[PDB]
């Protein structure tokens, strides 16, 4: 690739580079706009981050992410027993339990730290763990009232599809129509902060002593972010500014990446294509999952 | 309530420093941006460069490496000049107060806005030419005149522009008409001035103009009469 | 720069089109001005005119982009014939330096003028510097052009002759000059000198003798 940098955070690129055609000995010279997080320089000749360890599969633009419920069904001669206890710690006896056929509605969400989009407490925010004891044990919060966080990336993206080969059709990141603006989210803050007391009280019901929240450990971006999916492309939200209490909105810088892992798999990506127009979405905050140190 | 006017040499030899000012009036200097904008012949409206009320300087690349704009608090006055002068820096050139604007379109702690400025009260203009030929006093030469009559006077063979001309030090002002001047192959310019006037004060009531050239301090003044 | 000629009938809606497309939010400026004279700020903001200015002029605030720059004349006079600049600043363009290309209304239909002819002969004290040069006034004339023809008895003359381009007026007509420059010599022995002026398809004289 050969890039440059964009206009006189979320740096973009301007990338030209030699493509194949739909004939093999004929070749076109085709540009494209690429994320910064996407794309790391060899040393301004750049290249796509996923070339030297795996290559890389495109979605096909018609099939979609949405989670829809998902009904887990056990077979003939098999049950399944359902817990009906509502302030149930998930682990040990269970008083009000009855049997069913088949799971509820389940959306395969996929988030990291907050979990949007799921089911609540009846009442009191439960919190359940295996060794309470043993910080390498996750934490998982189940929010009683959710809070709404309102994701949007702002900018009026265009699709740009390329011909790689016969049948074969690249899709690439066409002009930025309009402003250049900072795909974000907001919450509500005296709702965060009044459902980030909720959590308090119980955690110290486990602990006694002060409770902090503080930011990310640090390392890779799946890892340290919330990450999630939002009409089609993947963003990576800084949620430093939600954990930063020790016991009008709140806004979440994100990056939006097209080279995604997704199951930190060894070896295996996909580039999300760009979703033309704008994006917006709108996600209950249901649950969290957090990480104590000692 | 603010006012302003410019001030200049008239005349500038090419490769030597132009320097011009502006008086403002009824305002504070260093509480608004100040610009500078010349008109030459044939280009349009050319931004030089602008100062703040912080006096921090901005330059058009244009001529970022030929112009200083300095300022005088003290008074209400502005400064401009211009390094190694050419034949084509000659222009009208204004002054002119920059008003901030701040254009917000997304989120303003994000820094998605963008600072635009507007020039909202101007100067009259100072006319400046560039040429080594040096400068020339004119020769006013009075028109005698003849329902109602017409005179004036010839303001003849002078350089360079502009000149002024008044009836009666500003006391007859309906009738005046200053013509546009005309450059000879000689290389100097020639003006002239009329007044149509009433037949009956022929002989009375003096008329008596007054034509003002500062590119050489050349002030005269003369009369009319059958 | 270059320009670009418009033309808009007396008391029509003048529609003038910005020079540069926004490529993004916009902030655009609207300068009425004239050749040697100070420029006016029509508008400042999108469409945010200040004092003085008449509502007549008014322009396109950018709620959605996509909508384009224009400056509205509504009712236009023979005032309004100028040179108007369009100062578009942007979010994704660079510092909006210059002023962009000038387009020059030329309102159209105005009612027809005839010239003020007037000859004054050498002054006695220029001819007594042995220097003779008769000038002939063209005023209140429309639209601005004419044709001068000085005249020496019968024939004509045109060596020594320098005449002014038309120069508009402050009552929006045109005025233009004629000097004829001779020698005291040639000033006594011709019989008299004229000045024709030639307007649109008629000619006016105005002549004078030596006397
Ligand atoms: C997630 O969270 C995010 C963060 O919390 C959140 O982000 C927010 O996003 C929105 C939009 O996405 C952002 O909204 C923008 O806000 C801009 C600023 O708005 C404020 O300021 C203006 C102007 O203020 C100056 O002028 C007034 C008087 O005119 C003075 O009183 C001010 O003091 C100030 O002037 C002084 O200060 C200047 C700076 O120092 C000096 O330079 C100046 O000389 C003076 O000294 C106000 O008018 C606004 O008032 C409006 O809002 C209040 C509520 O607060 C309303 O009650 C009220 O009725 C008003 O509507 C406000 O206070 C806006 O400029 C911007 O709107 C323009 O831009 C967009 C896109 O560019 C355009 O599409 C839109 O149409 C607007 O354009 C108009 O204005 C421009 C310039 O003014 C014109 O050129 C243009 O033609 C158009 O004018 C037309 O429409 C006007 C009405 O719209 C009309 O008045 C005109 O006459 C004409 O017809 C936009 O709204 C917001 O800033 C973000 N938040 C933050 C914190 O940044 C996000 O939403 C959340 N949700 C998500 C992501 O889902
Ligand atoms: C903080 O983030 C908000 C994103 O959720 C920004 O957008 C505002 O959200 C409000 C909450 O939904 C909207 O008001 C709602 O309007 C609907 C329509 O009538 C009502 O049903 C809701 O009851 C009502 N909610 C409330 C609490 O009033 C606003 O309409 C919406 N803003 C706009 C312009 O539409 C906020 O703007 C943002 N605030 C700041 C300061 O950044
Ligand atoms: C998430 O945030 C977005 C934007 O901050 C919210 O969208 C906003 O929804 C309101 C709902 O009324 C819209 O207001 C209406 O807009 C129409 C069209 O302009 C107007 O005719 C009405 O009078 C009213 O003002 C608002 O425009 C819209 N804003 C945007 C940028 O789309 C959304 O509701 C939020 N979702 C939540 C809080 O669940
Ligand atoms: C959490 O749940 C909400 C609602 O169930 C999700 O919002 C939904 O987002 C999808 C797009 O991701 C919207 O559906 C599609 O929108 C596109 C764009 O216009 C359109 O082409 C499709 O036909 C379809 O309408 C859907 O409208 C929207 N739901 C609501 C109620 O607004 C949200 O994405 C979920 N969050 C996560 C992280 O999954
Ligand atoms: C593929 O590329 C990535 C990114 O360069 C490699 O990770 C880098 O490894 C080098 C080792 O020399 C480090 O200097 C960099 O800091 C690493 N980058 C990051 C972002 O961690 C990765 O090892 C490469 N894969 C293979 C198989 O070589
Ligand atoms: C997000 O949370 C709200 C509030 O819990 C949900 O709205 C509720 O939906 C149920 C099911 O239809 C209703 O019985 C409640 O009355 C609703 N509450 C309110 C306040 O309207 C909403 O369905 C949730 N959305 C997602 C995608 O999880
Ligand atoms: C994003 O930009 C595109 C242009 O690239 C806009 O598409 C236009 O939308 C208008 C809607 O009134 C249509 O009339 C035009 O025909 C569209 N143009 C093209 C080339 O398709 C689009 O509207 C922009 N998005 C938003 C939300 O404004
Ligand atoms: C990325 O850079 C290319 C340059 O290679 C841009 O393509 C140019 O666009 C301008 C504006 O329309 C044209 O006048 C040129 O002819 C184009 N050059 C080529 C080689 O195609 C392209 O617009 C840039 N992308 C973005 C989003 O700005
Ligand atoms: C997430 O955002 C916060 C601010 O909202 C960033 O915090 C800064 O981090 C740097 C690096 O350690 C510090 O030097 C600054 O003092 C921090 N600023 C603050 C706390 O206001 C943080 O870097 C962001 N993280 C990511 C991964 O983007
Ligand atoms: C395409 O390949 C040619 C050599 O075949 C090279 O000179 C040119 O720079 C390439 N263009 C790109 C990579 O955009
Ligand atoms: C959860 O609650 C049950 C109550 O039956 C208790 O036995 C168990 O130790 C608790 N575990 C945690 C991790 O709180
Ligand atoms: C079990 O749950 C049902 C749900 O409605 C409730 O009616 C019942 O009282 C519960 N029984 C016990 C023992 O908790
Ligand atoms: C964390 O909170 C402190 C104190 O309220 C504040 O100064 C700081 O900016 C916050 N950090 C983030 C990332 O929001």
């Amino acid at each position: 690739l050969h890039c440059t940098n964009f206009n006189p955070r979320e740096e973009i690129k301007n990338c030209s580079f030699n493509m194949t055609t739909e004939l093999r000995d004929k070749k076109q010279r085709v540009h494209s706009l690429f994320y910064k997080l996407d794309i790391v320089q060899i040393n301004s000749e750049y290249r796509l981050i996923n070339c030297n360890t795996s290559a890389c599969t495109q979605a096909c633009p018609k099939v979609s992410f949405e989670p829809i419920p998902i009904h887990y069904c056990a077979p003939a001669g098999f049950a399944i027993l359902k817990c009906k206890d509502e302030e149930f710690n998930g682990t040990g006896p269970c008083k009000n339990v009855s049997t069913v056929q088949c799971t509820h509605g389940i959306k395969p969400v996929v988030s990291t730290q907050l979990l949007l989009n799921g089911s609540l407490a009846k009442k009191e925010v439960k919190i359940r763990s295996e060794n309470i004891t043993n910080n390498v044990k996750t934490i998982i919060v189940q929010l009683v009232n959710p809070v709404i966080i309102n994701c949007t990336r702002p900018n009026n993206n265009t699709r740009k599809s390329i011909r790689i080969g016969p049948g074969q059709a690249f899709y690439a990141t066409g002009a930025i129509i309009g402003d250049i603006r900072q795909a974000h989210c907001n919450v509500s803050r005296s709702d965060w902060n009044k459902t980030l007391q909720q959590v308090a009280r119980q955690l110290r019901k486990h602990f006694v002593k002060t409770i902090i929240f503080t930011n990310s450990s640090g390392g890779d971006l799946e890892v340290t972010t919330h990450s999630f999916n939002c009409g089609g492309e993947f963003f990576y939200c800084n949620t430093s500014g939600l954990f930063n209490s020790t016991w009008e909105n709140i806004t979440l810088p994100c990056r939006i990446k097209q080279i995604i892992n997704m199951w930190q798999r060894t070896g295996q990506c996909m580039y999300a294509p760009p979703i033309p127009g704008v994006i917006s979405c709108v996600s209950n905050i249901t649950g969290l999952l957090l990480t104590r140190d000692g | 309530q603010v006012q302003l006017q410019e001030s200049g040499p008239g005349l500038v030899k090419p490769s030597e420093t132009l320097s011009l000012t502006c008086t403002v009036s009824g305002g504070s200097i260093s509480n608004y941006y100040w610009s500078w904008i010349r008109q030459s012949p044939g280009k349009g409206l050319e931004w030089i460069g602008y100062i703040s009320d912080s006096e921090s300087t901005n330059y058009n690349p244009s001529l970022k490496s030929r112009v200083i704009i300095s300022v005088d608090t003290s008074k209400n006055q502005l400064s401009l000049k211009l390094n190694s002068v050419t034949a084509a820096d000659s222009a009208i050139y204004y002054c002119a107060r920059a008003q901030q604007g701040k254009r917000i379109y997304g989120m303003v702690s994000f820094g998605e806005f963008f600072y635009y400025y507007y020039m909202d009260v101007w100067g009259k203009g100072t006319t400046v030419t560039v040429s080594s030929a040096s400068t020339k006093g004119p020769s006013v030469f009075p028109l005698a005149p003849s329902g109602t009559a017409a005179l004036g006077c010839l303001v003849k063979d002078y350089f360079p522009e502009p000149v002024t001309v008044s009836w009666n030090s500003g006391a007859l002002t309906s009738g005046v008409h200053t013509f546009p001047a005309v450059l000879q192959s000689s290389g100097l310019y020639s003006l002239s001035s009329v007044v149509t006037v009433p037949s009956s004060s022929l002989g009375t009531q003096t008329y008596i103009c007054n034509v003002n050239h500062k590119p050489s301090n050349t002030k005269v003044d003369k009369k009319v009469e059958p | 720069s270059y320009v670009r000629p418009l033309s808009v009938a007396l008391g029509e809606t003048a529609s003038i089109s910005c020079g540069r497309q926004a490529l993004g939010s916009r902030a655009v400026q609207w300068y009425q001005h004239r050749p040697g004279q100070a420029p006016i700020l029509l508008i400042y903001n999108n469409q945010d005119r200040p004092s003085g200015i008449p509502e007549r002029f008014s322009g396109t605030p950018d709620i959605n982009f996509g909508t384009r720059a224009t400056l509205t004349i509504s009712g236009v006079e023979a005032g309004d014939e100028a040179d108007y600049y369009c100062h578009m600043w942007d979010s994704r363009s660079g510092f909006s330096w210059s002023f962009g290309g000038a387009t020059r209304l030329t309102v159209l239909g105005q009612p027809k003028a005839a010239p003020s002819v007037t000859l004054f002969p050498p002054s006695s004290e220029e001819l007594q510097a042995n220097k003779a040069t008769l000038v002939c006034l063209i005023s209140d004339f429309y639209p601005g052009a004419v044709t001068v023809a000085w005249k020496a008895d019968s024939s004509p003359v045109k060596a020594g002759v320098e005449t002014t381009t038309p120069s508009k007026q402050s009552n929006n007509k045109y005025a233009a000059s004629s000097y004829l420059s001779l020698t005291p010599m040639q000033w006594k022995m011709h019989k008299s000198y004229s000045c024709q002026v030639t307007h649109e398809g008629s000619t006016v004289e105005k002549t004078v003798a030596p006397t």
